[PDB]
């Protein structure tokens, strides 16, 4: 396999993303090294395959009963199809520049495909029944990183990560309509690697960093050049949007990247991909901070170095570059897939 | 006398604008003078000449030890909600012919206080936690059960709520919607009157401008003031000496 943007060839499989299956039996790892996507037993943790697929996977989602896996090819630009049971590739589905992301409506009778091209703006939407792509919905700004789907279905939300750009957005989809209903920015945000939903769908949380673009580069200290942040916004009209900060004073959690929500709303999971390790919010003393705050109270908090401490529940040792996490359904284990260790930390959660 | 006590000055709504804070005691059948409050009559500066009308209230007849009133037990206010008097309560008083004024407040175990569990909280319960939930600050919700906070459970929902600190504000002075030992200078006290109380606000924004609701008319007198006295004893929560059947701690 080849090392990403290079003709350099590793035989290392270097995951880049984790998902687990709904029945909580199966873990799916994709190898963006490998080209190819690894198969784990959750009760053994033990490794009972390695499904070949198109170049570059980064992203996979299974289907609600189990029996597919909808595997992300970035560089193939294309998406294949999984049979998981018989451990084998059944079509390439073929979507917009570099797919990013994917997820399997609820009725699991749709999938939706964030491509994530830097001068594209579209999210492909598939047909289960067909395995074809059926139209595709235009964003509004380019570069949507990955989507998410309310547990009610009804609605979808993309984080627009857009090169160039201070001020990076995330739009709102009605499901049956199809279109763009409200576009919310994040002022100051970039890198912006996940969009999680809360289980009650009143909120999405958005790991981001924020940049001081228009300081001099001097120090480190501070946060002067790069401070990092998980966003909390609220999806009600006219909702609050609250940047959040993820660092202590002389300690930061550099580029955070993936997230795994509690299946009961209690926990937040960030994969810190600079920093190695695996950061966990309390959600509820986080969305408590979130309502009993107005907006200027919020945003003055943002740069509050002390604040994490408030709903801070830990940071967890990781293998390096974990760059994506997934919950057991029973919420009790949390899974991170670390690149450059190319391995899989398993972590035993607060929930009891 | 021989018990430990301090008083409040009141204002015309019945709350106290200062408190003298320390413990002060009689003697039996003594009694004491002050030229003010912390004036410094008793620190650092002379009495003052003071010809007082309450010096004619004090002993007045011959055959009394002392002529002056027993501390009322109640008070009565007007339709306004401003101070109409004193009221006397159920203890009163072998006996002799001593004293000219009736016999109140000698009976320890009559001796009346508010308790946030056996008064505060019913009336939260009944006139607030339907409006307040986690959606809507302070949560007041949850009735008498216990919130475990750092391994340890103490006290309900309310009260967690009410007595929750402020940032930048001194813990000694207040928190969020309460500050104690002053009722005048709580957040809470300013909402349910609706009006600004005192000349210490509480914080920068109090009155939204935006989907604001008048809470003057969701309590009655009684209740409300049962508040203000609950925040001026210093809002606590178990103010019954001992182990009581009431809810709270337990391991
Ligand atoms: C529904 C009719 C309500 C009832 C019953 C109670 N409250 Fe309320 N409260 C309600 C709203 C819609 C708001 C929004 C802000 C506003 O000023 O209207 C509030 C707010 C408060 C506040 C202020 C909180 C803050 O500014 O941080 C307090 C202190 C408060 N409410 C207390 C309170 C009490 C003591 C109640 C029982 C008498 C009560 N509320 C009932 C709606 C409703
Ligand atoms: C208004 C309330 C009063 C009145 C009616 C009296 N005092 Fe005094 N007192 C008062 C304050 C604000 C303080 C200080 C509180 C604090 O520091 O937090 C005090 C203090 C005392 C003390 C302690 C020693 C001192 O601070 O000087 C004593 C003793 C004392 N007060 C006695 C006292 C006497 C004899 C009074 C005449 C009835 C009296 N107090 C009334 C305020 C107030
Ligand atoms: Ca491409
Ligand atoms: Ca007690
Ligand atoms: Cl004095
Ligand atoms: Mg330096």
């Amino acid at each position: 396999g080849y090392i990403q943007g290079t003709h350099v060839k590793t035989d290392l499989p270097g995951p880049f993303h984790i998902t687990m299956s709904p029945d909580g039996s199966t873990l799916f790892i994709s190898n963006q090294s490998g080209h190819s996507v690894t198969f784990v037993d959750a009760r053994t943790q033990k490794v009972t395959g390695e499904v070949a697929v198109r170049v570059q996977p980064e992203a996979s989602a299974v289907t609600p009963d189990g029996a597919f896996l909808y595997v992300c090819n970035a560089e193939s630009d294309s998406v294949s199809v999984v049979d998981i049971q018989r451990k084998q590739e059944i079509k390439e589905i073929k979507v917009g520049d570099w797919p990013s992301g994917i997820k399997i409506s609820p009725d699991g009778k749709t999938a939706y495909v964030a491509c994530s091209g830097c001068m594209w703006n579209a999210i492909d939407v598939i047909d289960t029944g067909r395995m074809e792509k059926v139209r595709s919905i235009y964003t509004s700004d380019y570069g949507p990183r990955m989507v998410e789907i309310s547990p009610d279905g009804k609605t979808l939300v993309a984080i627009l990560d857009t090169v160039g750009s201070i001020n990076r957005s995330v739009d709102f989809i009605d499901i049956a309509s199809g279109r763009v209903v409200e576009n919310r920015v994040i002022h100051e945000s970039s890198n912006l690697r996940d969009v999680v939903y809360t289980p009650d769908g009143k909120y999405i949380a958005v790991t981001h960093q924020t940049p001081k673009n228009w300081l001099p580069v001097c120090e480190a200290e501070n946060g002067q050049v790069f401070t990092n942040n998980v966003t909390i916004i609220e999806t009600k009209a006219g909702g609050k949007v609250a940047r959040l900060p993820l660092d202590d004073l002389n300690n930061y959690d550099g580029n955070p990247y993936g997230m795994a929500m509690d299946p009961k709303g209690k926990y937040l999971y960030i994969g810190v991909r600079g920093m190695h390790r695996v950061t966990i919010l309390d959600m509820d003393k986080v969305l408590g901070l979130v309502r009993s705050s107005t907006q200027e109270e919020l945003d003055y908090l943002r740069d509050d170095l002390g604040l994490v401490r408030d709903y801070l529940v830990a940071r967890v040792p990781t293998g390096l570059g974990p760059s994506s996490v997934c919950l057991s359904p029973d919420g009790k284990f949390c899974y991170a897939a670390n690149y450059f260790s190319n391995n899989v930390t398993v972590i035993r959660t607060a929930v009891d | 006398s021989d018990v430990p006590y301090y008083m409040q000055i009141l204002d015309d709504k019945g709350m106290s604008v200062q408190t003298a804070l320390t413990w002060a005691y009689l003697r039996p059948y003594h009694g004491r003078i002050c030229s003010g409050c912390h004036y410094g009559s008793y620190r650092g500066r002379a009495f003052k000449n003071i010809h007082a009308k309450a010096l004619y209230n004090w002993w007045y007849d011959d055959r009394s030890h002392y002529d002056s009133p027993f501390a009322f037990r109640y008070l009565k206010f007007d339709n306004d909600g401003n101070y109409k008097g004193v009221k006397h309560g159920e203890d009163v008083v072998g006996p002799s012919g001593t004293t000219s004024q009736p016999v109140e407040g000698l009976t320890l175990d009559k001796q009346r206080t508010v308790d946030f569990r056996r008064d505060i909280q019913p009336i939260l319960d009944a006139k607030c936690a339907m409006c307040h939930d986690s959606n809507n600050p302070p949560n007041l919700g949850g009735g008498l059960e216990l919130v475990s906070v750092d391994g340890i459970a103490a006290y309900s929902r309310a009260y967690n709520s009410l007595l929750e600190p402020q940032r930048g504000k001194d813990p000694n002075i207040g928190g969020k919607y309460v500050n104690p030992s002053a009722a005048i200078n709580s957040l809470l006290v300013w909402r349910l009157y609706e009006a600004e109380l005192s000349a210490n606000a509480p914080r920068e924004k109090i009155f939204p401008i935006e989907g604001r609701l008048l809470h003057n008319k969701f309590l009655t007198q009684d209740e409300r003031y049962a508040i203000v006295e609950w925040i001026d004893l210093g809002a606590q929560w178990d103010n019954i000496p001992g182990p009581d059947f009431y809810p709270g701690y337990l391991v």
